[PDB]
């Protein structure tokens, strides 16, 4: 309401939170941060600054604006 | 990717 992290609304911001982003999880955090999604600092587990959403487990193929969207489907940044 | 909360 209406953003729940308004500090990652910034995609320089979601961008610099990618520190330490493991070589596994063959998804880049120039992806991520274009779908709104920024690093928690923990495996590949990462969070919308908007609808708050977290999205862990990445697998090769996964396309961050998909996964994004049809897990939170009331989202308003992937809408 | 697995959502989770
Ligand atoms: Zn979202």
């Amino acid at each position: 309401g209406h953003m729940r992290n308004p500090a990652m609304y910034s995609e320089e911001a979601r961008l610099k939170s990618f520190q330490n982003w493991p070589d596994y999880a063959h998804l880049t955090p120039r992806e991520l941060a274009s779908a709104g999604l920024y690093y928690t600092g923990i495996g590949d587990q990462v969070q919308c600054f908007a609808c708050g959403g977290k999205l862990k487990n990445w697998e090769p193929g996964d396309r961050a604006w998909s996964e994004h969207r049809r897990h939170f489907p009331n989202c308003f940044f992937v809408l | 990717a697995f959502p989770f909360f």
